[PDB]
């Protein structure tokens, strides 16, 4: 009923539909989270208590890996 | 409620003990479900209800 | 039937977190030992054991609705494999097989 | 001739049906197989003749009803065959 | 002119053939997603983008995988049975009513009855040709299915036919213009779905496959090429039989868009049921068809013979 | 018809091409004496599949042949209701369906519909 | 052990690309085969069908991989019964001598290309019963093994990580590109 | 590519077997592969065997016509029922076309092992030189064809779906080797 | 067979589909557990029982 | 035109049918022919209603005899007859050649198709099978249908009495 407002937001931090699509194509999901930190190798760690326990904390792999 | 075929002692629970009533009020109730798939109907409501839940899958390895 | 397998193995997955949280292995805990268990429960486990139990009645009801009163389920089970009580005792039967046929026995 | 240009083919097919019904095959079922082969050809001719009439093809149903019953009865006798001889081979029957 | 007319008929069949062949690929995905959501799972979500290209990603494998040449099988029969299984699945679509004519098909309702019966031989021959114990049990488990549903199927079709006046499927549109026969025929709709499941050999009537009773039923001895066509031929049956439910009970507005929203929904119902009911017992089905359905169906022929007679007097 | 036959052949050709592609597109490896052995849960088979498979629904199997041939006589009903005498059509049709039901219930009560036991 | 690149060093590295063969093929024919070789691998990679072997108490954790928590099916992995349609075999449990001829046959009946996964210590090297008088000391004695998943039982994620290793192993096959050189 | 090259569908012509001269002027000494492998390893364990030539031949010599007859008896593909018959390959030119077509069409490997190079192998009769050591010098004990071949061809047998009763297929007669003197007469 | 749980070997005697005799061939999972225990200290033998009735 | 080719095929399949020995070989031959005869009959008629019925009726008989073939004659053998394949293929092409060079206005059957009827025939503008199947359910011929009913029901009593279900299953002992 109002998930589109969330959906548009995910695009904005994603960087437009072009970067949103590549995110969806890579992580298989679009999620809102706060950047907890960044490791030495570039992986970015996110957290959002909104989601349930297992999916609460997730990681973005470094861009250069790519698959 | 119907009666129990076997009286139950203390600290024991029976699974198939209640007998089947023979009043028309009940036979028709059993007949209606047996005749319009009534038992299976609620089975279909339950399964459809699970469509509207967040699935419990985790997006491994992320 | 397929769904009861998945609706229950979701709860089974939660339960084997308690095995994993006390013993360190999801299966084959090797926790009970002759002198008693090998470690104390972690602080705050029992709250999560309660949390699982408080919700487990609902999970079992939903499977019950789809299975217990199902007309097909009864036909696939009713009067299949009858074990008369006097037969069971002679056979070394035990557990539900013994109590399935009306014997009041539970160690 | 008219009979040769129009009715020869079904008749030649019919006699070939009979020659199946008499040839030496071990299993009784070989007779039943060839039985409804002939019936199939009888239908074909009967359907030629019924169509020379403008509206009389309804009798095809009458014929088909008797076709199945002789096949159905033919199959029942085979069942009774098995539960006295144990097998349906022709050579298993007393030659008389 | 006339020479041109039949060219269009070719195009329609080819267009309908490729479209049905494509849809059964995407139906299989839909089956996995929906059946993955009734179960609290997520379903195929990784391959390609959000899982949509999954069924194509499987069609690659089943064709780059070697044929199996069973040692004890009559190879020619074992090799051909997949062809006719798929052919009979596609061929029965030529009778699906179009107001933009594709094939006239007066007596189209019968043409359904002939074609669906043929689908049993392909299972039957494949099982016997494979020459494996399980395959043979699968085949003879499939034949016993026909002995059950076949007779009751015709009678139930006859009841619907009495309502419309002819065996031409087009008339279903005109009579379902104000309302839907689902209302008048609610128990038959419920019964008809039940028989429809037997036609396509689905849970709770999954005996030809017989998964977990026979290892894989009559498919147990098939592999890359043959098994694929057996699979596609299976889901083409679901898609058609789902459509045949939409033309009988749900309006039959083939040119409207909603008719295809309806068609997929009945396809969902077929998956929905597979995730609800356990399989019947091999004998309980045959008893069900003869003890209950056959007696049930005959009872309403009287009800509709009287109703048509009564209605005939008024009109 | 003649339109349908042509498309019937055209489809059969198309489906035939599909495996003829599969037979070539399929990976090819040397066939082993065990690869082509039958599948019977990994243990060699005791019994050929071509042994006599006993039958228990034989009686129903025969009754199936009959009941169909009465489907040949009910199907024409609708087509000839506008054109027939209503008494003759009504009477005959009913005593057609009553005969069928009576036959069915008679055997059902005699227990023939039950399988061999 | 080769350690991962640092961020700043990795901050320059080009994007990896999907194909493990790169787009550096000299000729058109080679390049087309390379791309065509990806199409095969993409196919086989996507839909890996285990056989539902499930011998011993690894088998239980082989059910929870299909459970909703981890959902093998998300990756295109679909359990199947007949070895003809099955593509991969997950030998999970203790392969005793009485079983050994049965596994060999079931594996043989599987059509190529077939990959084997060894689950748990029992199937890896005989595990806890390594010295028993009636245990085959590891399934690699009987059938070739393509991935070894250690554990006892392996965690559900551990097996999932194993399956993804098999996808990557499939992804880099050179079935066509090596025909050209042959 | 020897017991399969003669059991394959391509090699036949609907039931037949085009053999050069009907195979009656070809004499062969096939050796079981395991015996050859044993020879290679035994030669590897010994240094005395270095720098020498060894001939790996079976214990018996057979005419190519005699062998192929025996296979088709083992394979239950007898002429009486199955319809097996031997051409003379020189008479039918269709066969040579099949190989020439077969070689061209297939990119990876010829089907049924059939291609003109393989044909010439079949025609040439084995010429075991005198005085060159044989595997018996290496200690290998050669297996006869009668020992092994009847088990090689079990999965190629015809009408293998039958479930024959015991005795319904009679044991085939063994092949007749060719004596050394007979080879002189056979070759004039 | 999937229902057999990968261990059981029922050598059924099928008269059609009805079973006349069932021979549960067992031992496909015999791992001589009870002979290994005779060689192991009591503590070392505790894990063996996690495996029984797994 | 295909009518002649249908003549050739029905002849061809009949020649081989005389030479089948294996029951399933007979069945496959018969099943193929049931298609052609069904097709051919509808050519020379105002409708294909009877081809549908005939096809449906025989398919019922096709399944049942497989069930008994698979129980009685399960273990039997095939033999490809190179004499037969050449002979049928030889005549088949020979027959197909004639149908191309035939005066196929002469070979067509005189039975009046629906289109072969005149335009004035008022009775040809009704439903496809109205009149033809009509008097199957009108006085006096209706009683024949009624007579079948007892005949079919009385048959249904014959099979159970011949069969004697209670004394066991059927096996090829
Ligand atoms: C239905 C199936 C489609 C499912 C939806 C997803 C498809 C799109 C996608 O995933 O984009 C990923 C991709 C994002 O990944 P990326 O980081 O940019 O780099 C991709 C690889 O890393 C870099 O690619 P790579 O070259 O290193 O490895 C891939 C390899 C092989 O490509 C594959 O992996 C696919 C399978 C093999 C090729 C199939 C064709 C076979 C032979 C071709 C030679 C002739 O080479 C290619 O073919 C890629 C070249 C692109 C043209 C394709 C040719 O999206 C794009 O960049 C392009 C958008 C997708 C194309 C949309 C075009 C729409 C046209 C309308 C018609
Ligand atoms: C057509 C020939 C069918 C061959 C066949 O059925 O093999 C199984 C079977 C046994 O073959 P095999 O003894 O295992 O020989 C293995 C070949 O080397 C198997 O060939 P490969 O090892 O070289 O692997 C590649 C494979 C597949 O061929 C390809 O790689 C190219 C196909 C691209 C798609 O080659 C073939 O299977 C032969 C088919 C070549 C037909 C090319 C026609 C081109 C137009 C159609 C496109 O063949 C037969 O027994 C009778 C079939 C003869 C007709
Ligand atoms: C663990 O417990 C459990 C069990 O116990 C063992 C179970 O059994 C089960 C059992 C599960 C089930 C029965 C689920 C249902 C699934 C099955 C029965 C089988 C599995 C397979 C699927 C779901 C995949 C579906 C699709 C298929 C099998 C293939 C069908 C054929 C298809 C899709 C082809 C369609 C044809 C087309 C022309 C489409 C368009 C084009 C293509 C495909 C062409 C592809 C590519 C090319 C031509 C290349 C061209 C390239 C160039 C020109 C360069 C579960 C879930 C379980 O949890
Ligand atoms: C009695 C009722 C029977 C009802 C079933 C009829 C069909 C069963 C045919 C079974 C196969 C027969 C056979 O083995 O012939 C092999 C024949 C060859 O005969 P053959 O004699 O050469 O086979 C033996 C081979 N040797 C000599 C090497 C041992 O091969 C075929 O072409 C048969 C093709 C069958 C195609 C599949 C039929 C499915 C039909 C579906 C319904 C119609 C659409
Ligand atoms: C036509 C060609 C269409 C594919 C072009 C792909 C171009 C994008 C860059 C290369 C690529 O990524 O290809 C693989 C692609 C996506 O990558 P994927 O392997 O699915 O990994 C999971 C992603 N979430 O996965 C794909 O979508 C490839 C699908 C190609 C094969 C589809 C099957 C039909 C045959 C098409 C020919
Ligand atoms: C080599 C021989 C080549 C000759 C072709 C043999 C294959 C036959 C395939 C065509 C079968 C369909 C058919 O011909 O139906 C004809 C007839 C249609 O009659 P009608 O109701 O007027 O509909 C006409 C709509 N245009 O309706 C009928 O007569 C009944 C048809 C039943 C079809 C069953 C499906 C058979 C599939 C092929 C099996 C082989
Ligand atoms: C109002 C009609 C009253 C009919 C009374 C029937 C009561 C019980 C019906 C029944 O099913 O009881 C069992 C009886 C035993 O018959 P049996 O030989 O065992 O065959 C299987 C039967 N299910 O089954 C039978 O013998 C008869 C079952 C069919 C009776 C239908 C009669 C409908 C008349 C309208
Ligand atoms: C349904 C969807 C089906 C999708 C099909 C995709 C097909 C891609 C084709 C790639 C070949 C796949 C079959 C194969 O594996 O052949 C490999 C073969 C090399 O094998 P080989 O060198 O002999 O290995 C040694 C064995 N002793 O290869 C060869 O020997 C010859 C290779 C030549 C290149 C052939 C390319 C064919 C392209 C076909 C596209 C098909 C599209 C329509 C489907
Ligand atoms: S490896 Fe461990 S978990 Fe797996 S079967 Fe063996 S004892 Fe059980």
């Amino acid at each position: 009923i109002n998930r589109l407002t969330k959906l548009f937001q995910m695009v904005r931090e994603a960087g437009g539909l072009k970067q949103a699509y590549l995110k969806l194509y890579r992580n298989d999901d679009l999620k809102i989270g706060t950047l907890v930190g960044i490791d030495k190798y570039g992986n970015k760690y996110f957290e959002n208590p909104y989601y349930f326990y297992g999916r609460n904390r997730w990681i973005e792999f470094a861009p250069h890996v790519n698959m | 409620e119907p009666k129990d075929i076997v009286e139950v002692p203390k600290g024991y629970v029976y699974v198939n003990n209640k007998e089947l009533s023979m009043e028309f009020a009940d036979i028709t109730d059993r007949a209606a479900s047996t005749m319009f798939f009534g038992e299976l109907l609620r089975g279909f409501a339950v399964t459809l209800a699970h469509i509207f839940k967040e699935p419990a899958t985790i997006n491994y390895p992320f | 039937a397929l769904t009861p397998f998945f609706w229950l193995f979701e709860e089974r997955e939660k339960m084997m977190e308690f095995y994993e949280r006390v013993s360190g292995a999801r299966m084959h805990a090797a926790y009970i030992r002759p002198g008693g268990v090998s470690l104390d429960m972690p602080l705050g486990l029992m709250d999560d054991i309660y949390e699982f139990a408080s919700k487990f009645a609902e999970r079992l009801d939903e499977v019950e609705d789809v299975l217990t009163t199902n007309r097909i389920w009864v036909q696939r089970t009713e009067d299949i494999g009858i074990v008369t009580a006097e037969e069971a005792l002679n056979y070394g039967f035990s557990g539900v097989m013994l109590r399935g046929s009306g014997i009041k026995w539970d160690l | 001739m008219i009979m040769i240009l129009y009715w020869s083919l079904p008749m030649i097919l019919f006699i070939l049906g009979l020659f199946c019904f008499v040839s030496n095959r071990k299993h009784l079922l070989s007779m039943l197989l060839s039985l409804e082969f002939i019936v199939l050809m009888l239908f074909f001719m009967l359907f030629i003749y019924l169509n020379m009439l403008n509206y009389e093809s309804y009798f095809s149903m009458m014929f088909l009803t008797f076709s199945v019953c002789e096949g159905a009865l033919g199959l029942s006798i085979l069942v009774s065959m098995i539960r006295t001889h144990g097998n349906d081979y022709f050579q298993s029957f007393s030659i008389m | 002119m006339f020479y041109m007319e039949f060219i269009l008929s070719l195009i329609g069949s080819l267009l309908l053939i490729i479209c049905v062949l494509v849809s059964v690929a995407f139906l299989t995905l839909l089956e996995r997603k929906v059946l993955g959501y009734i179960q609290i799972r997520k379903g195929p979500n990784k391959v390609g983008l959000m899982g949509i290209p999954q069924p194509f990603c499987d069609a690659i494998k089943l064709f780059t995988k070697e044929q199996t040449y069973p040692l004890l099988s009559n190879y020619l029969s074992y090799y051909i049975s997949p062809i006719f299984s798929l052919f009979l699945s596609l061929f029965v679509w030529m009778c699906m009513p179009f107001f933009v004519k594709l094939y006239s098909f007066n007596l189209g309702g019968l043409f359904f009855l002939c074609c669906t019966s043929l689908g049993v031989y392909t299972v039957m021959v494949a099982g016997w040709s494979s020459n494996s114990n399980y395959a043979l049990l699968g085949g003879l488990r499939a034949v016993a299915q026909t002995i059950s549903y076949e007779v009751s199927l015709a009678l139930i079709l006859l009841s619907f036919i009495f309502l419309i006046g002819s065996y031409n499927m087009i008339y279903f549109f005109f009579y379902q213009v104000y309302m839907w026969f689902l209302i008048i025929l609610f128990p038959m709709a419920l019964v008809w779905v039940s028989i429809s499941l037997a036609e396509t050999n689905r849970t709770p009537f999954d005996f030809a496959e017989g998964e977990s009773e026979l290892v894989s039923g009559f498919n147990v001895e098939y592999s890359s090429g043959g098994f694929a066509l057996i699979f596609m031929a299976e889901y083409a049956s679901i898609l058609f039989m789902s459509m045949l439910f939409c033309v009988i009970f749900l309006g039959c507005d083939v040119f409207n868009l909603l008719f295809y929203m309806k068609l997929t929904f009945i396809s969902f119902v077929f998956i929905w049921v597979r995730g609800t009911l356990p399989r019947f017992r091999y004998d309980k089905l045959m008893y069900l068809a003869w003890k209950c359905f056959l007696s049930f169906s005959l009872n309403y022929l009287l009800f509709f013979i009287g109703f048509k007679i009564l209605l005939f007097s008024l009109l | 018809m003649f339109s349908i036959i042509f498309i019937a052949l055209l489809i059969l050709l198309i489906t035939t091409i599909v495996m003829f592609l599969a037979s070539i597109l399929s990976k090819k490896a040397l066939i082993d004496r065990e690869k082509s052995s039958p599948f019977e849960c990994g243990f060699d088979p005791k019994s050929s599949s071509r042994l006599p498979f006993s039958l228990r629904f034989f009686l129903i199997t025969i009754i199936f042949l009959i009941f169909d041939v009465e489907i040949a006589l009910i199907l024409p009903m609708i087509i000839i209701m506008k054109y027939s005498n209503i008494m003759i059509w009504t009477i005959t049709s009913i005593i057609f369906i009553l005969i069928l039901l009576i036959g069915l219930y008679h055997e059902w009560n005699q227990g023939m519909l039950n399988w061999s036991n | 052990q080769q350690t991962l690149p640092v961020a700043e060093v990795a901050q320059n590295l080009p994007k990896k690309g999907y194909s493990p063969f790169g787009t550096k093929q000299s000729s058109v024919a080679e390049w087309s085969l390379a791309r065509l070789d990806d199409l095969l691998n993409w196919g086989r990679k996507g839909s890996i069908w285990p056989l539902t072997f499930g011998l011993a108490c690894c088998a239980v954790e082989m059910m929870h991989i299909a459970a909703p928590r981890y959902d093998m099916d998300r990756y295109g992995v679909v359990f199947r019964a007949s070895p003809r349609q099955a593509d991969v075999i997950i030998v999970a449990g203790t392969l005793t001598n009485k079983m050994a001829p049965a596994l060999r046959k079931v594996y043989d009946q599987m059509p190529e290309p077939r990959w084997v996964i060894s689950m748990g210590s029992c199937a890896n090297g005989g595990g806890y019963y390594h010295y028993s008088y009636s245990v085959v000391r590891g399934c690699d004695r009987i059938i070739p093994v393509d991935i070894y998943v250690p554990g006892c039982p392996p965690t559900a994620e551990a097996l999932m990580y194993g399956v993804l290793q098999l996808q990557k192993k499939v992804k880099r096959m050179k079935t066509l590109q090596m025909w050209y050189r042959k | 590519r020897f017991l399969r090259y003669y059991a394959h569908i391509w090699r036949r012509q609907f039931r037949s077997m085009p053999l050069w001269h009907k195979g009656e002027k070809t004499v062969k000494q096939p050796v079981y592969v395991s015996d050859v492998a044993q020879a290679i390893i035994n030669a590897a364990k010994d240094p005395d065997s270095a720098g020498r030539i060894y001939q790996a031949v079976g214990p018996k010599r057979y005419q190519l016509s005699e062998l192929v007859d025996w296979f088709h008896r083992l394979m239950r593909k007898d002429q009486k029922r199955w319809g097996y018959m031997r051409y003379d390959m020189r008479w039918d030119p269709t066969f040579l076309l099949k190989a020439k077509l077969n070689s061209f069409i297939c990119p990876g490997t010829p089907i049924g092992g059939l291609h003109p190079a393989r044909i010439e192998r079949e025609a040439v009769t084995d010429k075991v030189l005198t005085g060159v050591p044989t595997l018996e010098d290496l200690g290998v004990t050669l297996t006869t064809m009668e020992q092994q071949v009847p088990w090689e061809l079990r999965p190629y047998r015809a009408a293998l779906y039958y479930d024959a009763e015991l005795g319904e297929f009679e044991t085939p007669s063994p092949p007749k080797c060719i004596e050394a003197r007979d080879e002189l007469r056979l070759f004039a | 067979h999937p229902a057999a749980h990968g261990v059981l070997r029922l050598v059924l005697e099928l008269d059609g589909e009805t079973v006349m005799r069932a021979d549960p061939h067992i031992g496909l999972l015999h791992r001589g557990t009870e002979k290994l225990i005779e060689y192991k200290t009591y503590t070392q033998a505790l894990p063996y029982f996690d495996r029984l009735d797994y | 035109m295909i009518q002649l080719m249908l003549y050739s095929l029905i002849i061809t399949t009949s020649i081989i049918f005389l030479n089948m020995i294996h029951p399933l070989a007979l069945g496959l031959t018969l099943l193929i022919q049931t298609i052609f005869v069904c097709l051919l009959t509808g050519l020379m008629t105002k409708s294909f209603w009877y081809s549908y019925i005939l096809f449906l009726i025989f398919l019922g008989g096709m399944l049942v005899l497989f069930i008994y073939v698979t129980s009685l004659a399960s273990n039997e053998m095939f033999n490809l007859s190179m004499k037969l394949t050449l002979f049928s293929s030889l005549i088949l092409i020979f027959m197909l050649i004639l149908s191309f060079i035939m005066d196929k206005t002469s070979s067509s059957l005189f039975l009046m198709n629906n289109d072969m009827q005149s335009i004035i025939n008022m009775n040809s503008y009704f439903m496809e099978n109205s009149l033809s199947l009509n008097k199957l359910y009108n006085f006096p011929t209706n009683f024949i249908t009624i007579l079948l009913m007892n005949y079919l029901l009385i048959t249904l009593i014959v099979i159970v009495k011949i069969t004697k279900l209670f004394k066991g299953p059927i096996r090829m002992m």
